């Protein structure tokens, strides 16, 4: 009773914890009340309690600084004891930790302690360690004396003292700058999967020691370099307390025969002695390359040695081995057999949201100017991984440093804290760094949730509902797992597939004609399996195969070669679809502009069983299309969009967009010419109307109508 | 939460408010039928926008006969009129008001139908003196719904050091198999929820489950002198009512001060912001501090500010346990 399980914080502040409101009501404490937390080794910490909409009813959310003061870790239990008697302090003596005050000097109070405590009313207890960030440094302090005891609230009238040599860290105290879970940005889902597999046997070893059931023996982390494969492995070890042993290919391969295998098996022996422990083997493809790809005896032996050491994990209780690779197929398949590394996680490439969070992590200690917009940066840094965003922030810092240091002229071993305090990184420094940074993951496919929403699609009210029913039905109540779109081009086929992914917060995988043609021309149709494998790893996702007839057209379309409607690539797609279940949370969508030449197999039961016709928009839809296209621009009141819609009777949605974009182009030119008008006027639309034409003829519409009536 | 009924003086709970006020209004008909029906129209009907339209349409019928008191065409108000049916007939207490101010409910032949229609017809006794209806019109239009007044229940408490004295059992930190299975099941369910492909409507059905618990709040204020000041507010109450509450509790109600919220945001007395908008609901502690201008003069003069609250409240201070 009155005890909760320790969970991760949402509010990063070091003086506050968050409870679920029902427990604050049972404990009869209010938001902002000061409470004590009772941890292990008869230690306690004092903090303020708030609440949010995400904390579990039976958990307490506290950050790393609070957990370390209590000597507790995620998954442990602490007691909550309100202490309304806490009084305001009169004098508190705070000294920094020596491990973080190196290379920095000057008045630390004015830079760190003063703004940290000033009007903050943070509870403080003697012996507390807390972290104050700023000046591109993370400096933590320990409280050595309090006039009231054993805790108090700092007030504006409280004397803050700081005199004496920095404190040497105690052997039982961990540094607050170590890697933890709060240093991982995107790929939260993948981290959650690792937690499920790894934290249990390490935090609760008795569950597997008392019985014959073994935990997972190893996890293979794969994806582009710089995405957090090693960051996750280190964060998990540091948060759970398991001993972390670092191994990598080059370290073992650089050794001579005998020494190499000895070092590999020695690390495994040390992990058992220091169990619980995690062994992280980086560059798995380098230490254990495919046998058929090497001729040396050393490489063949080291693979056999690793295979035997992994099997020995049945006796090495509480030792888990993790490894990193670029791709699951870059390593000797023996490691991926039942046991060993039979479980793998796809880290992928951070999306726009993840990239923003990664930037915010690297700026924890950075002073930003008011003009800095990290969301705008995250949107522009397409193809970048966390390793590149780390370099991006560092380069922006270095540019800001050079600009000021040229005028500061401070040549010494240390920098006065006030000098760093006044240094800020502005948008011109991130803009410069962006021009110098080059993404390391530009060739790999980037899969994320699309930004196209239902408000961007004019008309098609019934198709929108149909797609929502197809995705919602298997969740609210063999259901179909895919739909083919057919009809005139430029009416929203792609937008519909993206919009349903958007609303579901599902990943969107876009396969275009050139990709299907590349596989066909290069006789590499086997790569289709990799596409479907990504769809599984990306789940929930929408797997969109555009231009399904691109190959049929490449083979003649209207004339034709020696084959039929089927080809090498569609045959692989048809085969792979048969292996995907409705419970994989993957919705497959196709599109074609020439159904008369599509392999009919794709519409056979179990595949793209749904078939939706997307006609040219009617009058009310064309008005909606024009309004949607212009939602991002100023439009004058004299622009009659309904009049335009009445004239553009044969226009597709894409053709109405050309009119809007032409009017935008004309408005821009006029504004530029006047400067060397601020809104799009009717004259700009009337001029655009003189050039825009319908792209789909009446004969092409009849072709689609006849097909629709042929299938019914 | 406790309230006082303005028509009886009784102490009520949040659920007992309508039952006591409605009864007092229905009994009031024995003293002043017009005043009782006016309270009934505004108090019984929850939809105040319709009440405002109803009483405005009634006021027009009364002014119509006032303009042409000698013409029989303005003496009868048809209960089946489109405007009467929508604005007046839909409200409870409007028929009682008409009877109270001299209108009789009768059936008259229609100008184009055999079936008699319902009319409110003004009697000669009241028609002879239009001043009576003119006063009754103003009494209805100037009225408000009757609601029980929220009792602030102003209290001051003295925290006791004994409240935080607790020692844990030796086996406190020894977690059970049932606690481990629940946590591992929540981990497996969290990964599964992240994997599910579902629409926004299905997401809302789950998220929306946390939105309806509270409509009142209890606020506490931590004072420099070690006293805790507490009181009760509506969740929609404005921050200006909290500053007024504290000013009344202070020994010197005129001495400028600030109230700092639990999230680090200072509360502005002159800002029309609700407690459920600034994050002080269902409950919160505020930090009290005097304005710096007066603190400089108080300290410079050698005066220790050792009393924050008025002796009138401190004489009733309760200890916390
Ligand atoms: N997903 C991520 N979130 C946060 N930081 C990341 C992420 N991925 C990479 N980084 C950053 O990039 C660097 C990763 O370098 P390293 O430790 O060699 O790991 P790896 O090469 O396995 O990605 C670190 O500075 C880390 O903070
Ligand atoms: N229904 C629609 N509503 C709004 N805009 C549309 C619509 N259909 C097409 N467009 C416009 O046409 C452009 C191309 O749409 P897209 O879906 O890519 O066509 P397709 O699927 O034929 O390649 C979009 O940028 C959009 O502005």
């Amino acid at each position: 009773p009155n005890r909760l399980i320790v969970d991760e914080a949402i509010n990063e502040d070091n003086s506050v914890v968050s409870l679920s409101q029902p427990k604050m009501d049972e404990l009869q404490l209010f938001r902002g009340d000061t409470v004590l937390l009772k941890g292990k080794k008869r230690r306690e910490a004092v903090c303020i309690v708030l609440s949010d909409d995400t904390c579990s009813d039976e958990k307490i959310r506290m950050n790393r600084v609070v957990r370390n003061n209590l000597r507790v870790r995620l998954g442990d239990v602490i007691s909550i004891q309100p202490c309304p008697d806490v009084k305001y302090g009169k004098r508190i003596h705070v000294l920094p930790i020596d491990d973080t005050v190196e290379g920095i000097t000057g008045n630390l109070f004015e830079v760190y302690l003063k703004p940290y405590f000033l009007e903050a009313y943070r509870p403080i207890r003697k012996g507390d360690i807390f972290l104050v960030r700023g000046g591109m440094r993370a400096v933590e302090f320990k409280v050595v004396e309090t006039d009231p005891s054993p805790y108090c609230i700092v007030a504006p009238d409280t004397v803050i003292h700081c005199e004496g040599e920095p404190i040497k860290r105690e052997d039982e105290e961990e540094s607050l700058n170590e890697v933890g879970y709060d240093d991982i940005g995107g790929c939260r889902k993948q981290l959650a999967q690792i937690k499920e597999m790894v934290e249990l046997p390490l935090r609760h070893p008795a569950l597997f020691k008392a019985i014959g059931v073994k935990p997972p023996r190893g996890i293979l982390l794969y994806g582009p370099p710089g995405t957090g494969k090693t960051l996750i492995a280190r964060a998990v070890a540091n948060e759970t307390g398991a001993f972390f042993f670092l191994i990598n290919g080059p370290e073992i391969m650089s050794k001579l025969a005998g020494e190499s295998e000895s070092n590999l098996r020695k690390a495994f022996e040390e992990a058992e002695k220091n169990a619980p422990a995690i062994i992280f083997i980086d560059e798995l493809d380098a230490i254990a390359p495919k046998r058929e790809k090497t001729h040396g005896e050393v490489e063949r032996r080291i693979v056999s040695q690793l295979l035997t050491l992994m099997d020995g994990l049945k006796q090495r209780a509480h030792v888990i081995v993790m490894a990193a690779t670029n791709r699951p197929n870059s390593i000797d398949p023996a490691l991926r057999r039942f046991g060993r590394f039979d479980r793998e996680v796809d880290i992928g490439i951070p999306d726009a949201t993840g990239r923003l969070e990664i930037l915010q992590i690297h700026t924890k200690n950075m002073k930003l100017a008011d003009d800095v917009d990290l969301e705008q940066v995250a949107n522009e840094t397409h193809g970048h991984v966390g390793a590149d965003l780390a370099a991006l922030c560092s380069e922006a810092a270095l540019q800001a440093i050079r600009k000021k240091m040229d005028l500061i002229d401070l040549e010494d071993e240390t920098i006065d804290a006030e000098v760093m305090n006044s240094l800020a990184v502005t948008m011109d420094d991130f803009r410069w760094a962006l021009s110098q940074s080059n993404p390391s993951a530009l060739r790999e496919t980037v899969v994320e949730v699309p930004q196209v929403t239902w408000e961007d699609i004019g008309g098609l009210e019934d198709v929108k509902r149909e797609l929502q029913e197809l995705v919602q039905y298997p969740v609210e109540h063999t259901p179909s797992k895919g739909v083919l779109f057919y009809g005139p081009p430029g009416c929203g086929k792609t937008l519909l597939a993206k919009a349903i992914a958007n609303e579901c917060q599902a990943n969107f995988i876009s396969i275009k004609g050139p990709e299907l043609l590349t596989m066909w021309f290069g006789e590499s149709e086997a790569n289709v399996r990799e596409i479907f494998d990504k769809a599984r790893q990306a789940a929930p996702c929408v797997l969109f195969f555009d231009e399904l007839d691109s190959i049929a057209k490449a083979r003649g379309g209207n004339i034709g070669d020696g084959g039929g409607a089927a080809d090498r690539v569609i045959n692989q797609i048809l085969t792979e679809m048969d292996g995907m279940s409705t419970k994989k949370n993957v919705f497959i969508i196709g599109a074609t502009n020439r159904p008369d030449i599509i392999d009919p197999a794709i519409l056979r039961p179990g595949r793209l069983d749904q078939l939706i016709y997307i006609p040219l928009p009617d009058e009310k839809s064309r008005v909606a299309i024009l309004k949607a296209n212009l939602r991002k621009s100023p439009v004058a009141k004299d622009v009659d969009l309904e009049f335009l819609a009445k004239m553009t009777n044969g226009f597709s949605g894409a053709d109405l967009t050309e009119i809007c974009q032409r009017a935008c182009k004309l408005a821009i030119r006029e504004s530029i010419e006047s400067e060397i008008v601020p809104e799009i006027r009717r004259d700009h639309f009337e001029e655009a109307m003189r050039f825009a034409r319908r792209s789909v003829s009446d004969n092409d519409i009849r072709k689609y109508e006849m097909f629709a009536q042929t299938l019914q | 939460v406790y309230f006082t009924c303005p028509l009886t003086g009784a102490t009520l709970r949040k659920d007992q408010r309508d039952a006591c006020i409605k009864e007092a209004i229905l009994l009031h008909f024995s003293t002043d039928p017009v005043a009782a029906s006016i309270m009934k129209i505004y108090t019984f009907n929850k939809d105040q926008d319709r009440v405002k339209l109803g009483v405005d349409t009634i006021a027009k019928y009364l002014d119509n006969i006032h303009l042409h008191p000698e013409e029989e065409k303005y003496r009868k108000i048809k209960l089946q009129n489109k405007v009467f049916q929508e604005r007046i007939n839909c409200l409870e207490g409007t028929h009682e008001f008409f009877e109270a101010i001299g209108f009789q409910k009768v059936l008259l032949p229609a100008q184009d139908q055999e079936d008699p229609e319902e009319f409110y017809v003004l009697s000669e006794t009241t028609l002879a003196q239009p001043q009576s209806l003119e006063r009754h019109k103003e009494q209805l239009l100037a009225a408000e719904p009757v609601r029980a007044k929220l009792d602030r229940q102003r209290r001051v408490f003295q925290p006791s050091p004994l409240a935080s004295q607790f020692e844990l059992p030796g086996d406190f930190f020894n977690l059970t198999a049932e606690e481990i299975k629940r946590e591992q099941r929540l981990r497996s369910e969290a990964v599964e929820r992240l994997s599910v492909l579902r629409t926004k409507a299905m997401r809302e059905k789950e998220e929306q489950r946390g939105l309806r618990k509270y409509n009142y709040t209890l606020l506490r204020v931590r004072l420099p002198d070690g006293c805790l000041l507490q009181g009760t507010f509506y969740a929609r109450e404005r921050l200006g009512a909290v500053y007024g509450f504290v000013r009344e509790a202070l020994q010197s109600d005129w001495l400028p001060f600030e109230l700092l919220a639990s999230g680090g945001q200072k509360l502005s007395e002159d800002e029309n912001l609700a407690l459920n908008e600034c994050g002080l609901v269902p409950s919160a502690l505020l930090t009290f501090s005097w304005d710096m201008a007066v603190l400089e003069d108080i300290k410079a003069a050698g005066a220790e500010p050792d009393s924050i609250l008025k002796p009138e409240l401190l004489s009733a201070i309760e200890k916390l346990l």
